[PDB]
C-alpha cells in the first residue's frame, strides 16, 4: 500500500519495496498488489519535493524488471484514471486499463444475498426493497449497512434479555434475526457518502414499457441492430453506418425511456449524461472528465449514450470540446451516441455535416392511443380500471406529454391516498378529479414552430 | 434486573422509576430501596415518576453512576429496603483533590443547605457532591452510627474536621464530564452514543462476532464546540482508557521521531485495550492541497493512513476524530475501510443553549433574579464554548463587583463569601457586552419552535403542505401501494413579506423535522467565491440532519447555482424524510427547466393574505406582549388592500415605537397609536404585481 | 519576539520556546509576549517550509501549560488579525479579541502632554494646534516628532556655541526649550508613514446633535440613545428596536456631519 511506501523515510522504503519484489519473484508465480497509485504518482503541482519522483523511480524500471522469466504480474488499483501520469500509462508497462463502476440493481441484489448468508435474514426479508433505491451507494456501503443492521439487531438482544456472559451465546445468535424496520433504519443511516458519479447499467425496460412512434421504433431498431447483426453486409457495400441521430420536440415525452429500450435491444450498457454536471465540470475547466467518461463508455462495450438539453450549450466552449473529442469514430465498438433537445433552431450548424450526429428526426407529442399504451404499461406505475377508459381520459388531453400525464395522474394518486387516509379511526372518483381540474400549463403553441423547422428539411 | 440510563434531573439518591416497575419489588413514591452493584455496592434512591423510559432501563444520575463504581450502563437488581432508619451521628469528610484551597471550616456552610429537608438516603463510604461558585465540595461518609445504609435526618450532626481524605483512583472523578454535561444536540449526541457503544459494551462481542466495528468517528463543524470533551465524555461514559492525541503535537517534533511519537502512542493505545483514542484538528494534520508544501506533512498523513488499516482488526480499539470542515480533510479518508459514518453536532439551538446554561447554572451559586432564558434568546450564532466564556466573564465581574472592593483578603481566600456573592442580571448584560460574536455567523441548524398555531390563513395550502410533509413520512407504504413516489419540490411565489418565510419554521415544527434556513445572498457569496463545495457540503450535512426540510427562498437571483442544485437534487434522499422548498418573488425570470416533473414541479401560487388571515397575523404579532384588546382587529385589516405581513409587522412596530416614545418622554398606549398607524400618510403597497401574478396563474390555468 | 525565535536552527528554536515558556512558569504570576504574530504565525503557502509550522504548532498548545494551578498569561500583538491562523484563533487555543487601534486627536493632546514631561517646553507654544493637523498618525510618530523637535532645538545650539566637550553641559540644555517653529520643522519631515486607514473617534460636533430637522429629531434621538438606558422597555411593549435608517436627498448638505453629531449626542463612537 502507498502509505507503507510513505511509512518510513526515503531510501529504506525503496529497499523494502525491492526486497518485497525479489521475495515475490522467489514466490513465482505471484501477484503483487498496489493501490493509491495517484498518491504514489501525481503529475501536477504537488511536486513539493523529489522523494515522490524517487518512489516512482525503480517502480517504472521494475515494470521492465522481468525479462519474460519471472512469472509475477502487477495489480494496480486507483480510482481516478485521469489523476495518474501518462508515464504509468505507457504501453508495455500498463496496457490493460479496465474500469469497475457502480453495480447494477441485479448486482446490488446479489450483493445483498452474498452478504446475508452469515447473519441469516428473517422470513419477511426480500432484499429487493433495499436494492431498488440504493443508487449512489457502493457495495462497501451495502456491507456497511448490513453490518450495522446486524448491529441494530444486536442491540435488541444481550441487554434487553440480560443473558450476558463472557463467552457469547451462539445459540441466541442463531435464534436472532433482522426485521424490515431494522433494514429501513439501516437505510436511514448515513449512507450517501458514496459519490454521485454517473451510473453504468444494463436496462431491463423495452418497448413493452412504452408506446409511441412505432415507425421511429422500427427505424432505430434497424439502425442499432443490422449494423451489429450484419457488419459483413456493410462490408459488402464497403461503407460504415452513421451512429448519430438527433431528437427534438416537446420534452418529457420519454426520451430517457426510448434510450433504455434501444439499449435493451442491443443488451448494451446504458449511460445517460446530461447538462448540469458537465456544466459543473466545465465551470471548473474539467473537459478531461468528459473525455474520460466517453473513453470509459468506449470500454463499456456494448453501450448506448443518452444525452439531452443541447440548447443549454447550443448558444460556448462545451459543444466545441465535445465536438472535437466525439470524433473518435469507434463504430465497431457497438457504441451509440444520440442528441436530444427541445429547440433545434439554436444548434450550431457544424453538426448537420456527416461523420457525426446526423439524422434529424422530430420527436412529437405522444398520440392518444400511444398514451393509452403508455398508461397500459404503467399500471405498475399507476393501475387503471376500465370504468373510465384510458382513451376517454385522452379526449381533451391531446396537448399533453408523457411527463404531463405522469404528473397529473400522480396528483390524482396523491388525492387518492389523501382521501383514503382522511377517515379517522379507489379509481373512478380520482380519475374524475383529474378530468374536472382545468390545468393547462403545457406549451401547446410550439407545434408550428417545430413544423417550420421540420419542413425546412422537407 | 434493571438497566441504567441518563437522567436530566440531577438530584442524587433519586431513581426515575417506571410505574409498571412499582409492583414487582413493592416500591412507593416517598420511599427508597436498595440496589445491586459490582463489588457488592448498595445504592439507595427515592422514586421519581418517569414512565416514558423503559421498565428495565431507568434514567439515573451520573453521580449515582459514579457511586455504583460500575463501568457503566449495566444491569443491576433492586432490593426493597423496609429497614430504612434515620438515626444520627454520621461523620462526613471531603476529598483532597476537590479542595482547591478553600479555607477552613466549610463543613456546616456546605452541608446544611445540602442536608436540610432532603432526607437523602446515604450509604457508608458513598460519593456525592454539590456545585456552586465554580467549585463546591464532594462529601464522603466515613462511618454511620446506624446501619451501613442510612438516611439523612435533621438531627444528624458531624464533626467539623477540616481535613479532607486522600483520594482514590477507583472513583470516577467529578470534573470528568458526562452525557448530561454536554448539551449541544441531544439526538445527535444519541447518534454518537449508540453509534459505537458495542465495543464500549463488550470487546468480546467483536472479538466473537464477524461484524466489522464502525471504524472511526469524525465530528467536523464549528470550531471547538466541546468536541475533545465530547470524546472525553464518552470515554468516561464507557469507563475505558483514553489518552488525548493533540493535533499540533504531531507537528511539534522534527521529522522521524514525530512518526515515532505518534506510532508509539498508537501502539500503547493498542496495549491499553479496551480504549478509545481521539485526534483533534485533522485539518492541521491532513490539509491535502497545493498548500501542502514540503513532504514531511505527507509523512504526517502517512502512518495515520497506514494504522487506520494497520489496526489489526482483532484489536477492537476505536479512533475518534474532529475538525472544522469535512472537505478540508484529505479525501481518501471518506470511504469505507477508512473513517466510518460522520456527523456534525453543529451550533446548538435555543433549547440546547438553554441546557448548556442549566448545566452551567449548577456550579454558579446564583440568585433567583436571573432566569437566563433571556440569555437563551439572543445567543443565536454563538457557540456554547463562548457562552461558557461569557459565564466565566460574568463570574469574574461578580467577583470584580464585590470582594475586590469589600477587601476581605490579604492572603486569606474565602470561598464562602464568594458563594454568598452571586452573579446578577446587569452582570449578565455586561458579560454579554464582551466579545461574544467571535463565533462565526453561518446558517443555523435548529429544531423549530414557532408552531403552526402562530400562522393563520391559507388553510387549503396549509392542508396540502400538512399532507406533503407528514403523509409520506407516516405512510410511505400507502404511497408505493398504488405504484407512486412522494414528491420533494414545492413552489412558493407571489408578493414578498406575506409570511412565507414565517411558515417555513412551522411546517417543520409540526412534523418535528429539522430546519435549515438557506438564503440567496450567502449562496451568492459562495458562488462569487466559487465555494460550491461548501454548498454541496451544507446540502449534505442537511441530508445527515434527517429528518429535516430544505427551505430555500429568493431563487431568482441566479449562473452556476441552479445547475448545481439540479446536480444535487438528482441524488435525492427519499427515505431520509427530507423535503425541498422552492421560494421566490419573481417566478417568471427563472428558467423553466426547473419545473419539469422529477424536479421541483408542484405549482402552488401563494396569494397575499386575506382580512381574517391579516387578523390572525396581527394577533400573532401582538402575542409577544400583553396588548389591550380595546382596538378591533378587523378594522385594522379593513383598509388593508394589499398590506402584506411585512407591512403589518412594520405598522405594529411603528405603533410600538411611538408607544414607547410617549412612554419615556414623560417627566421623571394602544388606541391612539393604532389609529395613528391606520391613519398616517404612507400606504406603501406594491399593487401592480397582483395582475401579473394572476396572469401567471392564468398561464398555468 | 518572533525573529530571534525563528532565527535559530531547527530543534533548538523549540528549546528557545521551552525556555521562553518555563523560565517563569515557576515565577507565577508572569507575563509572556509573542508580538508581531504575522511574522511568525501566518497561514500561507508563501511560507514554503515547515520550521515555522513546527514553531507555531506546540506553541498554541503549550501555552496551555497552565494546568489550572499556574498563572501564565500571554499578550498577543500583531499587525492584522486576518493573516493570523484561524485554528490558532480557535477557542481554547485563543479565545477573545480587542483592538488598540489608532489614537484620536483628543487623545493626541494628552499623549503630546505626557510625552513632553521631560523636554521642558517653553510658554510660547500652546500644544492644541499641534495635535490637530497630525490626524492619521500613530503615537510613536508623535513621539518621533517631539524627539527630533528636541533634537532640532539642541541642534541650533550647543555646537554653534561650540559647547561640545567630553562632559555634558546640563545648564545649557536645561535653559534650552523647544518652541513652535521647532514643531513646524518636525512637521516638515516624513511623519505620515503611519498610513491613512479607517479611524475610530469620539465626536465633538454638537450644533445639531439632537436629531434632524422636524420629527427627524424625535425619531433619531430615540433610535440612537433610548436603548442605552431602556433596553427592557422595548420588549415589555412588544418587539425589537429598528435595524437601520435611510439617508437620501441632495448631496453635501452636512448629513455626514449630522451623523457625527448624532454619535456625539449619544456619547458613542
Ligand atoms: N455543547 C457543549 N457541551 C459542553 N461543553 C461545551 C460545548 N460546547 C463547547 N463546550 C466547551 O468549550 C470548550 C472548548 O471545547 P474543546 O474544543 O473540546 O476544548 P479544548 O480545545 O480545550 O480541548 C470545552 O472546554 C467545552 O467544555
Amino acid at each position: 500500500n502507498g502509505p507503507e511506501i510513505m511509512s518510513k523515510l526515503a531510501g529504506e522504503s525503496e529497499s523494502n519495496l525491492r526486497k518485497a519484489f525479489e521475495e515475490a519473484e522467489k514466490n513465482a508465480p505471484a501477484i503483487i498488489f498496489i493501490d493509491e497509485l495517484d498518491a504514489i504518482a501525481p503529475k501536477r503541482e504537488k511536486t513539493h519535493g523529489e522523494v515522490e519522483r524517487r518512489i516512482v523511480s525503480q517502480l517504472l524500471t521494475l515494470m521492465d524488471g522481468l525479462k519474460q522469466r519471472a512469472h509475477v504480474i502487477v495489480m494496480a488499483a486507483t480510482n481516478r484514471p485521469n489523476s495518474i501520469d501518462p508515464a504509468l500509462r505507457r504501453f508495455g508497462r500498463f496496457d490493460r486499463e479496465v474500469d469497475i463502476g457502480i453495480p447494477d440493481a441485479t448486482g446490488r441484489l446479489e450483493i445483498l444475498q452474498i452478504h446475508t448468508k452469515n447473519m441469516k435474514l428473517a422470513d419477511d426479508v426480500d432484499l429487493e426493497q433495499v436494492a431498488n433505491e440504493t443508487h449512489g451507494h457502493v457495495g462497501a456501503d451495502l456491507a456497511a449497512l448490513c453490518s450495522e443492521a446486524a448491529l441494530q439487531a444486536i442491540r435488541k438482544k444481550m441487554d434487553l434479555i440480560d443473558l450476558e456472559d463472557e463467552t457469547i451465546d451462539a445459540e441466541v445468535m442463531n435464534s436472532l434475526a433482522v426485521t424490515m424496520d431494522d433494514f429501513r433504519w439501516a437505510l436511514s443511516q448515513s449512507n450517501p457518502s458514496a459519490p454521485r458519479e454517473t451510473v453504468v447499467e444494463v436496462p431491463q425496460v423495452t418497448w413493452e414499457d412504452i408506446g409511441g412512434l412505432e415507425d421511429v421504433k422500427r427505424e432505430l431498431q434497424e439502425l442499432v441492430q443490422y449494423p451489429v447483426e450484419h457488419p459483413d453486409k456493410f462490408l459488402k457495400f464497403g461503407m460504415t453506418p452513421s451512429k448519430g441521430v438527433l431528437f427534438y420536440g416537446p420534452p418529457g415525452c420519454g426520451k430517457t425511456l426510448l434510450a433504455k429500450a434501444i439499449a435493451n435491444e442491443c443488451q448494451a450498457n446504458f449511460i445517460s449524461i446530461k447538462g448540469p454536471e458537465l456544466l459543473t465540470m466545465w465551470f471548473g475547466e474539467s473537459e478531461a472528465n468528459v473525455r474520460e467518461i466517453f473513453d470509459k463508455a468506449r470500454q463499456a462495450a456494448p453501450c448506448v449514450l443518452f444525452f439531452d438539453e443541447l440548447d443549454s450549450i447550443a448558444k460556448d466552449r462545451v459543444i466545441n470540446q465535445i465536438l472535437t473529442e466525439m470524433d473518435g469514430m469507434s463504430t465497431k465498438k457497438n457504441v451509440f451516441i444520440i442528441g436530444a433537445t427541445n429547440r433545434p433552431d439554436i444548434i450550431d450548424p457544424a453538426i448537420l455535416r456527416p461523420g457525426r450526429l446526423d439524422q434529424l428526426i422530430y420527436i412529437p407529442l405522444p398520440d392518444e392511443k400511444s398514451r393509452v399504451a403508455i398508461l397500459k404499461a404503467n399500471l405498475r406505475k399507476s393501475p387503471v380500471a376500465k370504468d373510465v377508459d384510458l382513451e376517454f381520459l385522452a379526449k381533451m388531453t391531446n396537448g399533453f406529454s408523457g411527463a404531463d400525464l405522469t404528473e397529473i395522474c400522480q396528483r390524482a394518486c396523491k388525492l387518492a391516498i389523501r382521501e383514503s387516509i382522511e377517515s379517522e379511526i379507489i379509481r373512478r372518483d380520482h380519475f374524475e378529479e383529474a378530468m374536472r381540474f382545468a390545468r393547462r400549463s403545457v406549451s401547446d403553441n410550439d407545434i408550428r414552430k417545430y413544423e417550420m423547422f421540420a419542413q425546412t428539411l422537407q | 434486573r434493571l438497566i441504567v440510563d441518563e437522567a436530566i434531573n440531577e438530584d442524587n439518591s433519586v431513581v426515575s422509576l417506571s410505574q409498571p416497575k412499582m409492583d414487582e419489588l413493592q416500591l412507593f413514591r416517598g420511599d427508597t430501596v436498595l440496589l445491586k452493584g459490582k463489588k457488592r455496592r448498595e445504592a439507595v434512591c427515592i422514586v421519581l415518576s418517569d414512565d416514558t423510559c423503559s421498565d428495565e432501563k431507568i434514567r439515573m444520575n451520573r453521580v449515582v453512576r459514579n457511586n455504583l463504581r460500575v463501568r457503566l450502563g449495566d444491569v443491576i437488581s433492586i432490593q426493597p429496603c423496609p429497614d430504612v432508619k434515620y438515626g444520627k451521628r454520621i461523620h462526613v469528610l471531603p476529598i483532597d483533590d476537590t479542595v482547591e484551597g478553600i479555607t477552613g471550616n466549610l463543613f456546616e456552610v456546605y452541608l446544611k443547605p445540602y442536608f436540610l429537608e432532603a432526607y437523602r438516603p446515604i450509604r457508608k463510604g458513598d460519593i456525592f457532591l454539590v456545585r456552586g461558585g465554580m467549585r463546591a465540595v464532594e462529601f464522603k461518609v466515613v462511618e454511620t452510627d446506624p446501619s451501613p445504609y442510612c438516611i439523612v435526618a435533621p438531627d444528624t450532626v458531624i464533626h467539623c474536621e477540616g481535613e479532607p481524605i486522600k483520594r482514590e483512583d477507583e472513583e470516577e472523578s467529578l470534573n470528568e464530564v458526562g452525557y448530561d454535561d454536554i448539551g449541544g444536540c441531544r439526538k445527535q449526541l444519541a447518534q454518537i452514543k449508540e453509534m459505537v457503544e458495542l465495543p464500549l459494551r463488550h470487546p468480546a462481542l467483536f472479538k466473537a462476532i464477524g461484524v466489522k466495528p464502525p471504524r472511526g468517528i469524525l465530528l467536523y463543524g464549528p470550531p471547538g464546540t466541546g468536541k475533545t470533551l465530547i470524546a472525553r465524555a464518552v470515554a468516561n461514559e464507557t469507563g475505558a482508557f483514553f489518552f488525548l492525541i493533540n493535533g499540533p503535537e504531531i507537528m511539534s517534533k522534527l521529522a522521524g521521531e514525530s512518526e515515532s511519537n505518534l506510532r508509539k502512542a498508537f501502539e500503547e493505545a493498542e496495549k491499553n485495550a479496551p480504549a478509545i483514542i481521539f485526534i483533534d484538528e485533522l485539518d492541521a494534520i491532513a490539509p491535502k492541497r497545493e498548500k501542502t508544501h514540503g513532504e514531511v506533512e505527507r509523512r504526517i498523513v502517512s502512518q495515520l493512513l497506514t494504522l487506520m488499516d494497520g489496526l489489526k482488526q482483532r484489536a477492537h480499539v476505536i479512533v475518534m476524530a474532529a475538525t472544522n470542515r469535512p472537505n478540508s480533510i484529505d479525501p481518501a479518508l471518506r470511504r469505507f475501510g477508512r473513517f466510518d459514518r460522520e456527523v456534525d453536532i453543529g451550533i446548538p439551538d435555543a433549547t440546547g443553549r438553554l441546557e448548556i446554561l442549566q448545566i452551567h447554572t449548577k456550579n454558579m451559586k446564583l440568585a433567583d433574579d436571573v432566569d437566563l432564558e433571556q440569555v437563551a434568546n439572543e445567543t443565536h450564532g454563538h457557540v456554547g464554548a463562548d457562552l461558557a466564556a461569557l459565564c466565566s466573564e460574568a463570574a469574574l465581574q461578580a467577583i470584580r463587583k464585590k470582594m475586590d472592593l469589600i477587601d476581605l483578603e490579604d492572603e486569606t481566600i474565602d470561598a464562602e463569601v464568594m458563594n454568598s456573592l452571586a452573579v446578577t442580571m446587569d452582570d449578565f448584560r455586561w458579560a454579554l457586552s464582551q466579545s461574544n460574536p467571535s463565533a462565526p455567523r453561518e446558517t443555523v441548524v435548529e429544531v423549530p419552535q414557532v408552531t403552526w398555531e402562530d400562522i393563520g390563513g391559507l388553510e387549503d395550502v396549509k392542508r396540502e403542505l400538512q399532507e406533503l410533509v407528514q403523509y409520506p413520512v407516516e405512510h410511505p407504504d400507502k404511497f408505493l401501494k398504488f405504484g407512486m413516489t412522494p414528491s420533494k419540490g414545492v413552489l412558493f411565489y407571489g408578493p414578498p413579506g406575506c409570511g412565507k418565510t414565517l411558515l417555513a419554521k412551522a411546517i417543520a415544527n409540526e412534523c418535528q423535522a429539522n430546519f435549515i434556513s438557506i438564503k440567496g445572498p450567502e449562496l451568492l457569496t459562495m458562488w462569487f467565491g466559487e465555494s460550491e463545495a461548501n454548498v454541496r457540503e451544507i446540502f449534505d450535512k442537511a441530508r445527515q440532519a434527517a429528518p429535516c426540510v430544505l427551505f430555500f427562498d429568493e431563487l431568482d437571483s441566479i449562473d452556476r447555482v441552479i445547475n448545481q442544485i439540479l446536480t444535487e437534487m438528482d441524488g435525492m434522499s427519499t427515505k431520509k424524510n427530507v423535503f425541498i422548498i422552492g421560494a421566490t418573488n419573481r417566478p417568471d425570470i427563472i428558467d423553466p427547466a426547473i419545473l419539469r416533473p422529477g424536479r421541483l414541479d408542484q405549482l402552488i401560487y401563494i396569494p397575499l393574505p386575506d382580512e381574517k388571515s391579516r387578523v390572525a397575523i396581527l394577533k400573532a404579532n401582538l402575542r409577544k406582549s400583553p396588548v389591550a384588546k380595546d382596538v378591533d382587529l378587523e378594522f385594522l385589516a379593513k383598509m388593508t388592500n394589499g398590506f402584506s405581513g411585512a407591512d403589518l409587522t412594520e405598522i405594529c412596530q411603528r405603533a410600538c415605537k411611538l408607544a414607547i416614545r410617549e412612554s419615556i418622554e414623560s417627566e421623571i398606549i394602544r388606541r391612539d397609536h393604532f389609529e395613528e398607524a391606520m391613519r398616517f400618510a404612507r400606504r406603501s403597497v406594491s399593487d401592480n404585481d397582483i395582475r401579473k401574478y394572476e396572469m401567471f396563474a392564468q398561464t398555468l390555468q
